[PDB]
């Protein structure tokens, strides 16, 4: 499954 | 969604309602539309998520995917948590109610308000966030191999390029600098950064390339 | 509409009037309308939604078969619920006084906020859904039959045309993928779907002839 | 406007000034400002409706024959209601007082939160929505009889016309579709709805024509 | 007098 | 009857 | 401006800033920027209606001009209300008081919301307003006398510009239809507005050259 | 004086 | 800002932050900048007043400059009002802590809230003001001496340049009608204007030149 | 963020999410964005910290180097106060709770309303700053010593551009007028520059060559 | 020093 | 490190 795009947090 | 008044249900507001569609329309399923989305809805209830989703007019193909994430992460929480009505009291969610297609307004406000609270839009929530990103990723138009600094192409606009990339396309956080960034960089500034050393930051390679 | 202070009457926002008269001369009848329209009226009483509904200006057809509908609905609310002034209590509502034709804001506040509540609001915002629906579906342009991908046409974008269309004509779930989507498809695409195997996911069939 | 805080005084807002404004300026007399006069000015005194009618910067000659409209409303009140001061009580209103040309804001506050409310404010609207309605008649630019299908003009864009046009004509309801739409109709979809029968219903007329 | 511009309601 | 245009919930 | 919480400041906002730099903008000295004007000032103290005369940045003819009837008006307050300090007791205004020149935010407060009120932002506002009057009268283009309809000037039109020049004119209620209008009228009007009679109305006329 | 621009009210 | 609730903090509002930024955009210094300036920060603390000036992007010269008044107005505070900790007592601020240099958010609302108030925020604003007005004078295009009539300009116009350069140079109230207006108009107006006397009013003058 | 209303939690707005965005977009990473993300972020959380980060669609690679910053005082926060779970009582924070990344929102509002408070707020939007400010100096595009006023460019003009890079570049209050400003000037005003001494002000040095 | 633009009040 | 953008404050 994908990783999420949320760089921060 | 549910505020502080005690907390008590609130009618999702225009401005919210037309700065969602705006985003979707301006910026399609760039990465950035996720957070956005989870900001924007803030405190909602499974009823307000849904008017979220219900509002986009375009884009149906993605709308449908978004539908079958939902009905798998719902169908894993039924085998998850199974259920065996008295008068009067509050019956536990399924899958369904916690997508708001079996539930009503008023049972969702009950859920989110118990104690304990049982936070059905934050599980929704989490679900619809699961299916966009996976848009996000089949939607994301280049490889990171295949982003490549121009001969000309300042050094900033290459890693620019390169991390908006990198973002789209979800890999692991181990996946996702030393590696990549530097092999897929120009002759002129590769050479400066093999120079660099093992370890260097990125604002030391920012800096040797500039 | 009402909301929370205690129910209380609140006035309609300048910002709610603005956004519903805007989304009807942006989207005309495409589906997402109706979505925004429940949205808009959260809370609403018969009056509020009576407001949006003769705020707008064009599309006269539409609001003259919508009145119709309404009329038709309130019909059988008193075909079902017949009534038999005693001083200073609250009557039952008739067909006309859920449709804010003969009943005062005063009444609905009464019945809305009542114990146990009559949510004339909410019988009233249904009859008008049931009218827009089919609205929608007699002003979509295309019929799903017709929704077929073009020999250099991308997939994506078929599959956006299709399920645009499809939510347009509101077919049945049941008869609302495995099959018309495949047909519909080109050559290449199609000898790719039908290798796939009965059972494929949306999302597999889109990164099958992406 | 007066709102629930007990029943206040709130100042006019922004927003409301300038959307009454603007609707002015972009639909003149165009039948649906009517209804959104009437919600703008939701809760509004007598001194909130003369200024919103007072802030229209055109449209001259309409203003004043409302103006006339107004004094002949004020005038019928004062014959049906005669009036015969008492230290600190509070004086009945004559039809100028309800119109805000000889009361206060004070006075039009205590009438409207007395118990029996007073409702000056909604008295003076109906008899705007009076002048209103026959200005909307009187620069309505088409009679429904020239009102005719062209050979080539879909059906659904005439009946449109037809009902925009019956709209700002303003006839009765008993006057005011098994007739003179017919009867209107261009030849080829005249013969189609003749032969549907008495009784059809404009949903099945425009399924018909289409 | 004219009829209104209210259709509904 | 139409089924209605609300793909969630 | 002062507003009900009891009566309490509130900072002017930037809503209310904002729309009053640009009617003056977009209408200069149109009569209509009055009443917005009052409008916009609703509740507000002395030093209120300064900022709002303060922020205009063009027009400095005019403002130069409302100075001279503000200092005309407090110089005849001070002559009807002559004033002969008690240790934290409130002082009586005089006319700089009240245009807010040598009076403190505290003080004007302290007098509006006295029992009684001694309402000096309505005074002033008055004041400010007389002085608004002589400006749009001032920069009237065109004289009444001069407004005759065109040979193919719809009535309507012509209408419209004899009723917006005798607002901005701002002759007596005596002097303010019967007499010019139709003397300014063109020859075939003309003729059919004579034998109407003495008497007609507003609405007939116009009907009559319709 | 002027006698002011307030038509209604 | 501080506003009542008690008096609280409560955050500077996105409305408020870019109405500032857009009026600097466009305006620049022209006099009317400061006025609006002293209306967006009603109620401001030192930190509050700072976030104003440090959003500016463009114009920095004008920003040195006003740094410099600023610590000008800090030395003399400073030499007019000495300090000579207590645990948990409020200490007397210096030049430093009104500027918001050395004050933190708490101590500025404990000075603001106080009894009797140190008004800090109202301090540092009018030192922000001397610095803005030694802008607006130095950055006046024009001196009041080369505002002259021209041969076809009408009278109205050259007062409104006239009183726009008076405003932007800020000669003293006695210095700041009846000596260089008359003497700087044309030659025709000027005639005029001797005939009618000593002490016209502006009134008077505008009325015989037009 | 956090607000009073007792210290409790609201939403990020929909407003604040919008003026972020627009600002980095519009701005890039000029000077004055920073004060502007600190306004914008005035009570928040660690999450509505991240929020505004995360919804920044491009400049990846200056949101990486951000990321490397947050993560470098994190560590050094982990170096300077370390760590040795009691039921129901609350926790002490790591640098990653600091930064929002291990830790949830209801835990961030236990610090931040605690008695006494333990702000991570405030300590976060610290790490961003300090961030923040090594991008905007790597991104300023001059040197201060490449500034030159022109032969024919305006004193003030050449001030502007001298103090805008002078404000990207940040160096230390010590370094950053007495002699680059003149040395760099043209040479007619060099001339005048050197005859008005030591210790001339800049509004001095402004006014001497104009 | 100059005199400020505060026209009114 | 740089010094920040703060002028005022």
């Amino acid at each position: 499954s994908p990783s999420g795009v949320f760089t921060f947090g | 969604p549910i505020v502080q008044n005690q907390m008590v249900h609130q009618c999702i507001s225009p401005r919210t309602l037309n700065a969602w569609v705006k985003v979707v329309e301006e910026k399609a399923f760039s990465p950035e539309v996720i957070p956005m989305f989870s900001a924007l809805s803030c405190g909602a209830t499974p009823q307000d998520l849904n008017t979220m989703l219900n509002t986009v007019g375009g884009h149906q193909a993605a709308m449908q995917m978004l539908k079958e994430t939902i009905n798998e992460e719902a169908a894993e929480w039924d085998r998850l948590h199974p259920v065996h009505i008295a008068p009067g009291q509050m019956r536990e969610p399924r899958g369904s109610d916690i997508a708001g297609t079996t539930s009503t307004l008023q049972e969702q406000i009950g859920w989110m308000t118990h104690n304990p609270p049982i936070p059905v839009g934050e599980i929704y929530k989490r679900w619809i966030i699961l299916g966009l990103n996976k848009i996000v990723r089949m939607y994301s138009p280049t490889s990171i191999l295949d982003i490549r600094q121009g001969p000309k192409e300042p050094f900033r606009d290459y890693v620019d390029r390169f991390y908006k990339t990198l973002r789209a396309e979800q890999a692991s956080q181990e996946v996702k600098t030393e590696t990549l960034l530097v092999q897929n960089a120009n002759p002129d500034c590769k050479t400066i950064l093999k120079a660099l050393g093992p370890g260097a930051t990125l604002e030391e390679m920012m800096t040797a390339c500039q």
